[PDB]
């Protein structure tokens, strides 16, 4: 559940970031959040 | 839409199986050139990032993207005579090498044609490295062929372009489009009533 | 404080008040404490802080009786800042109000100087509708006809026709810069750096006045005769015209090799027909009219 | 603020960069740091690289902004103005102005290329518009510019 939490967050940075594809940079801010 | 396909999945590309990563932007990078205009190409592959380092990596085709993006011609030309030697050599490209250098050699004409009210064969000859007789008779055949808005005075060489309206050009594609649809019609019709 | 100079702490101290919150301070006092808030920070040279303030009064409580001396400060104050800015509309709308105002309108020379100030700025305004609008209903003022210059002039630039800037100059310039010693003459053209920009910006109101009519009148023009009816030379004349044309207040081609200008936009087969077909319906309706008078004629001249 | 830099220093997206300098405008609002002014400077420079420049007066006339004029803001105001008037000759007017203020690598001086660029095709825009068929030397001698180089432009515009 977290991990697929930490995918939907990495979205959620690139929807932030508007931008069309998720990058490294958006899932690694998505696990510092989610954990 | 295969530029288009391609230059939507060129940051997302992961399909091995066909083909490696360079000859990937190597056919976005062709399609492009044919099919996208001048400020859809400036935008998405003369500055898309990822085509622009793939690019780097390749020496040839970089040159041929960027000769025939500013101007510099004659290099276009070599670029196009390397470019349609792989294309043949190549499977998925092979039965069209032919109409690739042509669209592109049209291409080149148009753009160099299109910010002079009228330009000397000399002058066209001299920018693209090849023979007044030979550009002139290529220039002749497309027009011809009615894909380059211009005429040319031959007594004392001169091309002399015009602005022909879109107008003109889809009533002539709605005509052709129309003929292919209303010949199928009529197929179909025979086929049912008999 | 201002008494002993040092203005800025002055104005400061009353800003420090919210003087249109006491409600226990009467209007009369409240609308002067403004008033001299906007006064001191009109001399501070804080405009923005002036017109903020300005914000403050409602103009209907200049109506209510003994409000003469109130609103007179009031509308010179919004003169002054509407001048330090650069509009002419407001100046014109004030100085109108000022116009409506008993006191002004009693000491006959008082109202000659405010009627004269509010044709003068309606005429440097730019035009639009309102101005329009203003300048028609300045024109339909009875009191006009006691001034004889001004209301000439008004007429001149209600006209739907040209007006050469050195006829206009020669037969009113004396007597609006300067000279009617017998009937003042206003101080909006004095001989001062806001006068001489005033009466630049009245020669670029009759460029501009002279451009519009042009463009109306002509379907096509070269600069040569443009610039020698503007009283310009050609590079200024095209200079202006380009920057009406920027500003998009009107429409013209200028083919400078040729050296024409054309104020006819590109013709559209959509605009062509529908200016036909409006001629088409304008012709049915005038036959159905005539028709109308032939049965009338025809009923009066019929039976006997 | 940090990030801001990076983007519009790696180009490509120039509203993510603006947000980033009203965030950290908002974080340095006198808070906990003089830096707000600086901050405001690179949110107009975004602003009017966004090719909006009407929105720097107000962001700079913004209740939260009116504290903050000075030699900084007034500087971008006044680009902001020329950007509004297409004009080259004031953007250059402004620039010696504001010499060291907007020329002293503040992180700008690697945009100023991009703002020249952008700004000569507008001038050349708005001199052009009120024309059916004008001589280049005129353009030229209107944008303060060599017949070449105009010639070139208009060409690149063209294509």
């Amino acid at each position: 559940a977290e991990v697929k939490g930490v995918c939907t967050e990495a979205g959620m940075y690139a929807l932030r970031e508007r931008r069309v594809h998720v990058t490294q940079e958006d899932f690694e801010m998505a696990v510092a959040k989610v954990m | 839409q295969a530029a288009e396909l391609f230059l939507d999945t060129v940051s997302t590309f992961t399909s091995y199986e066909l083909m490696d990563y360079k000859t990937f932007v190597t056919y976005t990078v062709y399609v492009s050139m044919i099919a996208l205009e001048r400020p859809d190409l400036r935008e998405k592959v003369i500055k898309g990032a990822e085509i622009l380092e793939v690019l780097h990596s390749l020496p040839a085709v970089r040159q041929y993207l960027f000769s025939l993006y500013e101007c510099r011609y004659s290099v276009f030309f070599q670029s196009l005579a390397v470019v349609e030697q792989e294309m043949k050599k190549d499977w998925l490209f092979a039965p069209h090498y032919r109409y690739y250098v042509r669209e592109m050699r049209i291409h080149a004409y148009s753009q160099l044609l299109e910010s002079y009210r009228s330009l000397t064969l000399g002058y066209m000859a001299e920018a693209f490295g090849v023979g007044v007789e030979f550009i002139d008779q290529e220039l002749s055949r497309f027009i011809a062929a009615g894909r380059l808005h211009c005429k040319i005075d031959k007594v004392n060489e001169i091309v002399e372009t015009n602005r022909p309206d879109s107008k003109n050009w889809q009533y002539q594609e709605t005509i052709k489009k129309g003929d292919l649809l209303l010949n199928r019609v009529q197929k179909l019709s025979r086929v049912i009533n008999m | 404080k201002e008494q002993n100079g040092d203005v800025k702490e002055a104005a400061s101290i009353l800003q420090e008040l919210q003087v249109e919150t006491y409600g226990s301070m009467e209007k009369k006092e409240r609308v002067e404490f403004i008033l001299e808030q906007m006064r001191l920070c009109l001399a501070v040279k804080d405009y923005i802080r002036t017109q903020i303030i300005s914000k403050k009064i409602n103009t209907k409580f200049f109506q209510e009786e003994n409000t003469e001396k109130l609103k007179l400060k009031y509308y010179n104050l919004m003169i002054q800042l509407d001048q330090h800015e650069g509009s002419y509309l407001s100046i014109c709308k004030h100085y109108r109000a000022i116009y409506d105002t008993p006191c002004i309108q009693a000491e006959s020379e008082k109202w000659q100087q405010a009627l004269k100030s509010v044709v003068l700025y309606v005429i440097l305004a730019p035009f639009d509708n309102e101005q329009s609008d203003l300048v028609h209903r300045i024109s339909g003022d009875k009191k006009l006809e006691e001034i004889p210059k001004y209301k000439d002039l008004l007429k001149l630039f209600t006209t739907m026709e040209l007006m050469r800037w050195s006829t206009l100059v020669e037969d009113y310039g004396m007597e609006l810069r300067k000279g009617s010693l017998e009937s003042p003459a206003t101080d909006v053209f004095g001989s001062t750096e806001e006068g001489e920009k005033r009466w630049k910006d009245l020669k670029n109101r009759v460029v501009e006045h002279n451009i519009r009519i042009m463009a109306k009148y002509y379907t096509r023009i070269t600069m040569k005769r443009m610039a020698q009816l503007l009283d310009l030379s050609v590079d200024e004349s095209e200079a202006f015209l380009s920057n009406l044309v920027v500003n998009k207040t009107i429409f013209a081609k200028v083919d400078r090799l040729a050296g024409i200008i054309n104020f006819q936009r590109p013709k559209d087969p959509n605009n062509l027909l529908n200016d036909w077909s409006q001629k088409l319906n304008s012709l049915m309706s005038l036959v159905n009219k005539t028709t109308h008078l032939i049965a009338k004629e025809e009923m009066i001249h019929n039976l006997q | 603020m940090q990030s801001g830099i990076i983007h519009a220093a790696e180009e490509k997206d120039w509203k993510t960069a603006y947000s980033y300098f009203y965030e950290a405008f908002e974080g340095y609002d006198s808070i906990d740091s003089p830096k707000a002014i600086t901050s405001l400077k690179y949110m107009l420079l975004c602003k009017i690289m966004l090719n909006t420049p009407e929105d720097v007066q107000a962001l700079v006339s913004g209740k939260l902004a009116l504290r903050y004029a000075g030699r900084q803001t007034e500087a971008l105001k006044c680009v902001a103005q020329a950007s509004k008037n297409r004009s080259l000759a004031d953007f250059e007017k402004a620039l010696t102005d504001y010499r060291a203020e907007l020329r002293d690598d503040p992180i700008i001086s690697t945009h100023l290329a991009k703002l020249y660029d952008n700004l000569l095709e507008q001038n050349l825009i708005r001199v052009i518009e009120p024309f059916s068929r004008v001589q280049i030397e005129h353009i030229s001698s209107l944008i303060k510019l060599s017949k070449a180089d105009v010639e070139r432009k208009l060409s690149q515009m063209i294509l």
